[PDB]
RNA sequence: GUGAAGAGGGAAACAACCCAGACCGCCAGCUAAGGUCCCAAAGUCAUGGUUAAGUGGGAAACGAUGUGCGCGGAAGAUGUAACGGGGCUAAACCAUGCACCGAAGCUGCGGCAGCGACGCGCGUUGUUGGGUAGGGGAGCGUUCUGUAAGCCUGCGAAGGUGUGCUGUGAGGCAUGCUGGAGGUAUCAGAAGUGCGAAUGCUGACAUAAGUAACGAUAAAGCGGGUGAAAAGCCCGCUCGCCGGAAGACCAAGGGUUCCUGUCCAACGUUAAUCGGGGCAGGGUGAGUCGACCCCUAAGGCGAGGCCGAAAGGCGU
RNA sequence: AGGACCGAACCGACUAAUGUUGAAAAAUUAGCGGAUGACUUGUGGCUGGGGGUGAAAGGCCAAUCAAACCGGGAGAUAGCU
RNA sequence: CCCGGCGAGGGGAGUGAAAAAGAACCUGAAACCGUGUACGUACAAGCAGUGGGAGCACGCUUAGGCGUGUGACUGCGUACC
RNA sequence: GGUUAAGCGACUAAGCGUACACGGUGGAUGCCCUGGCAGUCAGAGGCGAUGAAGGACGUGCUAAUCUGCGAUAAGCGUCGG
């Protein structure tokens, strides 16, 4: 039973999941489009979009939350200086998931996830 | 535990009666590029719903 | 005019390739290429190459045009098996059969 | 004078397997199983050449009984009467008549009834 | 697990080598037998 | 007596009980045991009695105003389940009778064979023909030798694979296709002469099964490159793991695995562009490191020697 | 000082679980015992099968031991299958 | 020449008497595995046959039944050594 | 005629079976013999300190291996064919 539970385990333990989504959020912010498996993209929405919302309000405390999250000043700077203002009016849905077939190596369902204003 | 009797080619075929692959029902055709693709998947040329979504 | 392409000693067991072969038997070759393109099997790539080779053979050697061609006959036969030894516990050796197969596609216009 | 058994063995095996055509599974493919199947089939055929006569006599009697009781007499009395009338038509012919000539079988029934009366 | 064969070229040559075989008549008979059988390698030497 | 070494019919099923001893064929008949309501062939037969208990269709001691054979006694565990079942008040029980069914028994018709008698190998005739161990008789087929420098065969041999015909059988003949150079009558001769079993031997191929598993739970993510194709290769940025080791250097051991270019069949438990894989080329530079060398330890060998059938043992 | 104590390396192998067509023909995991000694370890040497060696278990002597392995007598013998 | 990865493999062309003699090469059996066709099979219980047997399909040449394939249904029927 | 009712009823094959056709796998069979097996008639019955048997390494226009050969190295001289 997993009634009403949320969040995919992705065959990883909690620390690995957290680290992987930290990395993947960084990649998505810096490249604005990344190709990942469909479940990872779907879980990545829930990690990246809250970062962008946080970046909407620029403050020292917000930047330190966005750094505690994502652990990257490159990424934090890009968030608060570009993505925050780029998405200043848009209420949610900063990302777009485009299914793109299957990975050759293992037949994984692949998907492009990108910022909507790229 | 293991069989006592070699199962027949008949029983092997009966078990495999559910192993057949299902072909894709039909492909979608992008309104702009005209390329066929899986529905809800981008085309090989990076189109989706008439939009060039990925360059190259 | 029937036209044949074979892929002998295809490195895949005939049972795995027959699943893909069943999809396109009797199909129009354009429909067959569509089906094989979106079949997520290794055998799909193998069979698709055989089918494209058959279509090209028909066009070039026999003068047929692709729009009329149907996959008239498709069958996969067992090829020779490569025999390998995969060690198990307690010094017991098990034999691995690395099965191959012969993919034959016959396209015809009638 | 070494003798290789290949051709003769192939001939015997081929002969049995030819006799085993139609049998299910290994019984038509596999000589050990096919030979058993062919022997059991010959055994059955020998037994049935006898049983065929019993089954057909039983069928003829059943049809004669049906037709006689259509004409108002049981098979027991019908056959007894035909014995009394010195009528020697056998059950095969009697059953054929019962199926194909209701009038001729009615004549036979009347002849038997007269003999029993 | 320590397995039974623990190679040592010195011990190998001393216990089974050509000169060890030649040292005794029984070794010399080993060599004669291996020559009679036509062995490509008479001893562990080569 | 039967089975063993005996089929058939009955007793539901049921080696050994009952009937009956299968030479073969028949879509003829009569019977045996046993049966005749339906399953399931044949009597819902006839006559005259009994039973009321479903007794029949499991059983005593004993007990009962049953009736002209019936009652209780009489309880078991998967499911009726102690008639073969349905069902039966006769379709139960008893007697009598006539029918019919019923076997591979008997008869009929056709065929084969053995043995014997009579007459000249033939005829006639009688009879016989289940069969294990086993005895006797007669054959088939295979390889080889002679016949045979013959005969058949590129106008297609052997082999393979069908088909037809043929014989009691082993088998034989013909012929289509395949095959592409051998085969071999006949009568003799000799055998590595016939395979389904030996937990047989070897090779091949199945089965379980596209199942288990893919070998440490240290962990990956993304971008770019190359490529036919990239989860795994290269580059980059993160990420995580070891850090008295999972780092570094050697010895032993191994032997080219080292480096470069190239390739991706096989090998790599997946893919592979990558590799300790294939292929080609390159690479190991010593007075000082090490070996060799000089010196000995344990120990070995050991001129002579001592000992011992010989071999050899010990030893200066 | 110590066949002293606790405890890593190192040596062992008491318990349990796993594994038991294993990752492994004896391990792994967590605990455990010794850990200056009758300790442990490298290299080399010696002891040879009715023999060796044995703080002794019929233990060990190349995954083999109430008599190693290999070749031979040998196609032993088998009233058994 | 063509498909294919400057593949593997294949199809043509050509050689050849013959590439279905193409080097994984004479003949190419059987197990085993397929494709196509005919028939049967999803209310049916068991050595899978045999006796009877409809239907269907096919090949037929007194136009008639015959041959072949299958085998609904049914009697009987517990492999071999 | 249509509707209704009742009764009966083919057409399905996921797969499977049987038959046939065509294949695959496999390497039987036939045919073949530069290999063996057993002999007969002869021969020679040894080779070695003038360095044997047997090897290692080398030796070519040579990368390997085989055959030959030995730093004079697939060979050198001489006599004969
Ligand atoms: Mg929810
Ligand atoms: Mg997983
Ligand atoms: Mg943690
Ligand atoms: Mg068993
Ligand atoms: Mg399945
Ligand atoms: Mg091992
Ligand atoms: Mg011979
Ligand atoms: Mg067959
Ligand atoms: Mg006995
Ligand atoms: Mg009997
Ligand atoms: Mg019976
Ligand atoms: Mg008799
Ligand atoms: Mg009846
Ligand atoms: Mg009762
Ligand atoms: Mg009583
Ligand atoms: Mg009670
Ligand atoms: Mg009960
Ligand atoms: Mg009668
Ligand atoms: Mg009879
Ligand atoms: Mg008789
Ligand atoms: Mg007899
Ligand atoms: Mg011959
Ligand atoms: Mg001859
Ligand atoms: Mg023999
Ligand atoms: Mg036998
Ligand atoms: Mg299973
Ligand atoms: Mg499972
Ligand atoms: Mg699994
Ligand atoms: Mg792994
Ligand atoms: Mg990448
Ligand atoms: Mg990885
Ligand atoms: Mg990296
Ligand atoms: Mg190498
Ligand atoms: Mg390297
Ligand atoms: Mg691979
Ligand atoms: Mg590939
Ligand atoms: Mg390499
Ligand atoms: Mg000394
Ligand atoms: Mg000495
Ligand atoms: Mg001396
Ligand atoms: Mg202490
Ligand atoms: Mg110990
Ligand atoms: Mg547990
Ligand atoms: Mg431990
Ligand atoms: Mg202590
Ligand atoms: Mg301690
Ligand atoms: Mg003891
Ligand atoms: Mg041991
Ligand atoms: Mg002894
Ligand atoms: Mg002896
Ligand atoms: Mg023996
Ligand atoms: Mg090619
Ligand atoms: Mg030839
Ligand atoms: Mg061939
Ligand atoms: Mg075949
Ligand atoms: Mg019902
Ligand atoms: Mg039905
Ligand atoms: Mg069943
Ligand atoms: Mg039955
Ligand atoms: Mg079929």
């Amino acid at each position: 039973m997993r009634h009403r539970k949320s969040g995919r385990q992705l065959n990883r333990n909690s620390s690995h999941r957290q680290a992987m989504f930290r990395n993947m959020a960084g990649s998505l912010v810096r490249h604005e489009i990344i190709k990942t498996t469909l479940p990872k993209a779907k879980e990545l929405r829930r990690v990246v979009e809250p970062l962008i919302t946080l970046a909407k309000t620029d403050s020292v405390a917000n930047r330190r939350l966005a750094f505690a999250r994502t652990r990257d000043n490159e990424i934090v700077a890009k968030l608060f200086n570009e993505l925050g203002p780029r998405f200043a009016s848009r209420a949610g849905g900063y990302t777009r998931i485009l299914k793109c077939g299957f990975r050759a190596g293992d037949n994984a369902p692949m998907a492009y996830i990108e910022l909507v204003d790229r | 535990a293991v069989q006592q009797n070699k199962p027949t080619r008949s029983k092997r075929g009966m078990r495999r009666s559910h192993d057949a692959l299902t072909a894709v029902t039909s492909l979608s055709v992008d309104k702009t590029s005209g390329e066929k693709h899986l529905r809800h998947h981008i085309t090989a040329d990076g189109y989706y719903r008439g939009r060039k979504v990925i360059a190259k | 005019m029937e036209t044949i392409a074979k892929h002998r000693h295809a490195r895949s067991s005939a049972q795995k390739v027959r699943l893909v072969a069943d999809l396109i038997r009797g199909k129009k070759v354009s429909q067959a290429l569509d089906i094989l393109t979106y079949t997520n099997k290794k055998a799909a790539v193998l069979v698709k190459k055989v089918l494209e080779s058959a279509i090209a053979n028909a066009e070039h050697n026999d003068g047929a045009d692709i729009d009329d061609l149907k996959v008239t006959k498709i069958f996969v036969d067992e090829g020779p098996s490569m025999k390998r030894i995969m060690p198990r516990a307690k010094g017991r050796a098990d034999r691995i059969l690395k099965r191959t197969s012969h993919i034959t596609v016959v396209v015809s216009d009638r | 004078a070494r003798v290789k058994r290949g051709v003769i063995a192939r001939a015997r095996h081929k002969k049995i397997l030819k006799q085993a055509k139609g049998y299910y599974g290994a019984r038509s493919r596999v000589y050990r199983v096919a030979f058993q199947a062919v022997i059991k089939a010959g055994q059955y055929a020998y037994r049935d050449r006898r049983q065929r006569k019993r089954q057909f006599r039983q069928l003829w009697i059943a049809r004669i009984n049906a037709a006689a009781r259509q004409n108002g007499i049981s098979y027991s009395k019908f056959i007894n009467g035909l014995k009394k009338a010195s009528v020697e038509i056998d059950r095969k012919i009697l059953a054929d008549i019962a199926v194909f000539d209701k009038v001729a079988f009615t004549a036979l029934v009347e002849k038997a009834k007269a003999a029993l009366a | 697990m320590k397995r039974t064969f623990q190679p040592s070229v010195l011990k190998r040559n001393r216990s089974h080598g050509f000169r060890a075989r030649m040292a005794t008549k029984n070794g010399r008979q080993v060599l004669a037998r291996r020559r009679a059988k036509g062995r490509a390698r008479l001893t562990v030497s080569k």
